[PDB]
RNA sequence: GAGACUCAAAUAUAUUAAAUAGAUAUCUUCAGGAUUAUGGUGCUGAAGCUUAUGUAUAUGUAAGUGGAGCCGUACCUGUUGGUUUGUCCCAUUAUAAGGACACUAGCUUCUUAAAUGGACAAAUUGCGUCUAGCAAUAAUGAGAUUGAGCAAUAACAGGUCUGUGAUGCCCUUAGAUGUCCUGGGCUGCACGCGCGCUACAAUGAAAGUAUCAACGUGUAUUUCCUAGACCGAGAGGUCCGGGUAAACCGCUGAACCACUUUCAUGCUUGGGAUUGUGAACUGAAACUGUUCACGAUGAACUUGGAAUUCCCAGUAAGUGUGAGUCAUUAACUCGCAUUGAUUACGUCCCUGCCCUUUGUACACACC
């Protein structure tokens, strides 16, 4: 629960009440794990960032 | 004259930055011109950036500018 | 030239959080010494982070109609608070807080509108560019209902929690709020 | 002796505000008027709004309208004999002169 | 006078033609209320006085300046009758017979080097008293 | 709901009470005092005008609406 | 200052020992705050005083301002009541007449049976307060 | 991208290069002047309409 | 003379609608005296151009 | 049609342009300081201090009086008056040149434009279906100076005959609905509702203090804008003025803030409904009211159920002024100006909406 991971490509958004970035991100230790996670909020490209949840995305296919 | 009680004190800092910078032009050296410049813009606080932000003209239904007062009963 | 924020020494502070580190910009690019900006720090979607911290820490607390407005006030009840910031635990205000974000950061989920249809799961995720300035929002509340009906002011009351976040916080602050937020979103997630 | 004759124009039309400068001014200072240049001063801008509609039930804004008028002014420091002729010629529709005699 | 902001010096002038047997004292001066929209008397009388200090800066930079151009824009930070606040005249009164107190045409006559030099010489002695 | 229906006083039973107090405590605000017995608030500040001996005080707010005080510490 | 009684008791009201005062002052019925420098420089009564200050050899000189106000210098119009109008004497009646002097034009004006007469048999406000849309409250 | 060159701007454009490609380049600054002689604008910002897209294909 | 009351001078009655003889609907205290819905079809030929 | 054109402050005064403003320069006068240099002067009675009365109380003087300064200059920092083709000339009562000098012994920064200028975009960017590769980045008044106005096609039983001497038809006409007088009423109130303001106080209520706008605004045949003195708790009243207006009001020296305090959170000095009373005043005339004064009177209400409004920057919002209806009556209305956020920089769920395929019994179009 305590792994950052950071971005290296952006996808858009079942955004309209809650939009949540769906971003493809990895890990530094866990680089290897590109999970293409869903961030709440602006992100700009080139931003690592904290996790805790380091499982699933909910994926729907895009 | 003009500005306010806030808005007026800020047009001391474009008075009092430029003076150095044409005293430097014409009557001083060119690289005193040079070390006043780059001292400032490293992040400048809008010293020189003057952005023409003025009040905007007010329209209906409204009490201001880009508002408006609304429910009439939807 | 790099001294006297208000009072004090400015350099020698950090922030002690990954991945917190090159987005929170105080000092090292902002050496800006009263925390009162004249024209405009929103042009594109990307500007938060550009704006200084302690010019952001000011300009939430006009709210509530008859506070809207006056940014000096903002700029007024900060600089007379830091000297308690600066009493209790005598080291530098600002490295509090910067570290007062930190227990007041809320790095884990938000719920989620579901894709098919209404709202009842998980936003994996919180952008910095949300969570940190969220963590200003959840501060300049907590200090005036302490200040509202209490005949305390909201000098001692900013200075209640923010010498709170920087620890490990106690029981129930203007800090709070958001860890309740994670316990039902960790039983959401 | 000499008299100082300041002689206020005005009009609405710029370009006949304009036209003003072209033609009087050089036919009096070919000869020493001493006209001082155009004297341009701020205009009267009015602006009246009110209901557009009779009956004016629905969406019921209002219509604004402007009005411009500019005054530019020819002051000169010369007697009454030179500057009979200049109230002759040339005139323009629209323009105002304003000479004081008593 | 162009030294320090009169916050301070104005309290202290208007102790100093106290001290000098100049106070002329009003009549009504607990009843007044310095306009229609306050409502409490003020505590004394001394900061009635105290714009001698507008006037060595209002007859310098204003005008020669009469009772009713300045009682009107003086003295404005008022909440009016309640629905809604306006803005008044601040009702001078008794202040324009002020000329007896300090005793084209000029308001007063000895504040050009002769009373107001010593009240410069007072922000001196008082530049010499915030010396240390 | 709180009450704290205190007597505003001069406080001459508790003066030498707090006296003793303020050493070490550096937390001397007008608000705490208002949150000790006997409550008083304008004059407790200006019994902190009375703790002006040059002691057991540093002053560090001089304001309108709130005068901050800490304590000489040693 | 002063530590024996702390509770000023007057005639029909009793003060308590918090408010200041010119406040104080105003605690009583027929009295307002513009009389907490009147009449109490008028009575001599330090401002800068407190509620267990303001002993009883200076209080009652206030109530000869209260039973006597003509000779204490105080105008007609700055009176709780001047032109009576029944006897015609300017006054300051402090909780204890304006009580019964209320309804003493008004038991006239029953009689009377004016435009504002009848009006205060059912609740009605009595300038020009529109009474239609509220009706109530 | 997000202006978009409209038909006014580009179908009297076609001629213009056309007929006096010759002794004109890519210099904008002196082809927007060159737009008072061989043509006639109504209003200049049509002049910055105009000369600028015709000197943003000279490469193309 | 007889039966002819109304010293008009105070208020709008009666000092009213140089343009239509309509007294309810002036716009009077610039120079005007229009009778508003009498301005429309007024406007020309007395300036008043729109600008914004 | 949209674009395009129309307006609005940023944009070289680089060119002519001032009863706007003046920058200035220096003449000055309004001069502190000793910041300066001191000459006369300095314990010898200076400075300062009182009494007497003349003059019409001030001043004069002596005494009184007291023990270091006095007085003058220039530097410093300040009023004022002109520095228009400057000075001295002259005509002139005095401006100009004519006479010479600086040869500019005040010029146009500024406000005003009347103009061209003005991100005027090859703007660099693993060129996308060669075509319009976001990229902020190049500028450095300028990363749109930038908002409205103008708006089609077929239309709808939308709105109005009470805008009109636009008006059909119908109604009336000395006993009128017309028309002018006297009145009332539209304002009437157990009730429903919407639009807003006043608050629900500690980022305050008080006091002062510091000390900031702008669109505008204003009397000729009707009494506007006002200043100045004067009186009055006030409200207002009197007297002499200015201003038909960059000119006077006025450089309008606006509110909220800011600065020491007073308050001790107590439906409280928060909050001012109610209601007496006189004091006003406008108008021939006031009474659910003409508004305004003073001193009384202090309710309801501590954030507001289900609901639901608007909005992405000088904006929202606070906080004001002017204008409009006006004899007096703004809490609305039209813009002005100050103070100055959070957050969005999207999505197509939901109520929306725009024409591409599409079934239909859809029709006066799911009412």
């Amino acid at each position: 629960p305590v792994v950052w991971a950071r971005v290296m490509k952006v996808l858009g958004r079942t955004g309209s009440q809650g939009q949540c970035t769906q971003v493809k991100v990895e890990f530094l230790g866990e680089q290897n794990r590109q999970i293409i996670r869903n961030v709440k909020g602006p992100v700009r490209e080139g931003d690592i960032l904290t996790l805790l949840e380091s499982e699933r995305e909910a994926r729907r296919l895009r | 004259s003009g500005g306010g009680h806030v808005a007026q004190i800020y047009a001391i800092r474009q008075a009092i930055s430029k003076a150095l910078v044409a005293f430097y032009q014409k009557y001083v050296d060119e690289a005193s011109k040079k070390e006043i410049k780059d001292i400032l813009v490293q992040y400048d606080r809008t010293l020189l950036v003057g952005d023409p932000r003025r009040c905007e003209p007010k329209k209906f239904g409204g009490p201001g500018a880009r508002a408006r007062y609304q429910k009439s009963y939807r | 030239e790099i001294k006297l924020f208000g009072r004090w020494s400015c350099d020698d502070v950090t922030v002690n959080d990954i991945s917190l580190q090159d987005y929170i910009s105080v000092k090292e690019k902002f050496a800006r010494y009263l925390p009162h900006s004249a024209g405009r720090y929103a042009a594109k979607r990307f500007r938060k982070a550009q704006c200084p911290i302690v010019e952001r820490l000011t300009c939430s607390l006009m709210m509530k109609g008859r506070n809207n407005g006056k940014k000096l006030m903002a700029c007024r009840i900060v600089k007379h608070s830091f000297e308690i910031i600066h009493l209790l635990t005598g080291e530098n205000p600002l490295q509090i807080l910067v570290s007062a974000i930190i227990n007041s950061g809320p790095r884990e989920d938000s719920t989620r509108i579901g894709r098919a249809g209404t709202v009842r799961r998980q936003a994996v995720d919180v952008s910095p560019l949300r969570r940190v300035n969220q963590a200003i929002w959840l501060l300049c509340t907590g200090a005036r209902e302490a200040a509202f009906r209490n005949i305390k002011t909201i000098a001692e009351c900013l200075a209640d929690e923010l010498i709170n976040a920087a620890k490990g916080s106690s029981n129930s602050y203007a800090i709070k709020k958001k860890d309740e937020l994670e316990r039902v979103a960790k039983s959401n997630r | 002796s000499v008299h100082r004759i300041r002689i206020t124009l005005t009009s609405r039309n710029v370009r006949s505000l304009e036209n003003v400068c072209r033609d009087l001014i050089n036919g009096a200072k070919n000869q020493n008027l001493r006209v001082k240049g155009p004297v341009r001063m701020p205009t009267k801008t009015l602006r009246i709004t009110t209901r557009k509609t009779p009956c004016g039930e629905g969406s019921k804004t209002w219509d604004r309208f402007q009005m411009r008028i500019h005054k530019r002014i020819i002051d000169l420091h010369s007697p009454s004999e030179i500057v009979k002729k200049i109230t002759s010629i040339n005139i323009e529709p629209g323009v105002e002169v304003e000479v004081t005699i008593a | 006078v162009k030294d320090i902001d009169q916050h301070a010096v104005t309290k202290a002038v208007a102790v100093f033609l106290k001290k000098t047997g100049k106070l002329k004292v009003p009549d009504q001066m607990d009843i007044v209320k310095t306009a229609k929209f306050k409502e409490l008397a003020p505590y004394d009388p001394d900061w009635f006085y105290v714009r001698c200090a507008s006037i060595l800066r209002h007859l310098y930079h204003r005008s020669p300046a009469g009772v009713g151009s300045i009682t009107k824009i003086y003295g404005g930070r008022k909440r009016n009758g309640v629905h809604p606040s306006h803005f008044c005249r601040a009702a001078d009164g008794a202040a324009r017979k002020a000329l007896q107190a300090l005793e084209g045409r000029k308001l007063s006559s000895i504040g050009q080097r002769d009373l107001d030099r010593i009240a410069n010489q007072i922000v001196f002695k008082q530049r010499d008293a915030a010396k240390q | 709901r709180d009450k704290l229906n205190n007597q505003v006083l001069f406080d001459k039973a508790t003066y030498e009470k707090l006296y003793k107090e303020v050493p070490a405590y550096k937390l001397i605000t007008p608000s705490v005092v208002s949150e000790r017995l006997k409550i008083r608030g304008s004059l407790a500040k200006r019994a902190l005008i009375e703790l002006r001996e040059k002691g057991l005080i540093k002053q560090v707010v001089q304001h309108h609406s709130q005068v901050i005080y800490t304590r000489a510490t040693k | 200052p002063e530590k024996f009684q702390h509770i000023l008791r007057i005639m029909n009201t009793n003060i308590d020992g918090k408010r200041k005062v010119g406040i104080a002052m105003t605690a009583i019925k027929g009295v307002g705050r513009r009389y907490s420098n009147i009449v109490l420089k008028k009575a001599d009564v330090d401002l800068t005083k407190r509620a267990g200050e303001c002993t009883e050899e200076e209080v009652d000189k206030v109530v000869t301002i209260i039973s006597n106000p003509l000779q204490y210098k105080v105008p007609n119009w700055f009176l709780n009541r001047q032109k009576d109008i029944i006897d015609g004497k300017y006054w300051q009646l402090t909780s204890s007449n304006l009580d019964s002097k209320l309804r003493d034009d008004l038991e006239r004006l029953k009689k009377i049976r004016s435009h504002r007469g009848l009006r205060h048999y059912w609740g009605l406000r009595v300038r020009g307060q529109h009474t239609k849309t509220t009706g109530r409250r | 991208m997000g202006r978009v060159r409209t038909k006014t701007v580009k179908k009297a454009a076609k001629v213009i290069i056309e007929k006096y490609y010759t002794r004109l380049t890519l210099d904008f600054h002196t082809n927007k002047r060159i737009c008072e002689e061989v043509a006639i604008i109504p209003t200049k910002p049509l002049r910055n309409k105009i000369a600028g897209y015709v000197t943003h294909l000279m490469g193309r | 003379t007889l039966w002819y009351s109304h010293p008009r001078k105070y208020g709008q009655g009666s000092r009213c609608c140089r343009a239509c003889s309509n007294r309810h609907g002036l716009i009077r205290k610039y120079g005007l005296n229009i009778c508003r819905q009498c301005f429309r079809e007024y406007a020309n030929d007395i300036g008043f151009k729109k600008l914004d």
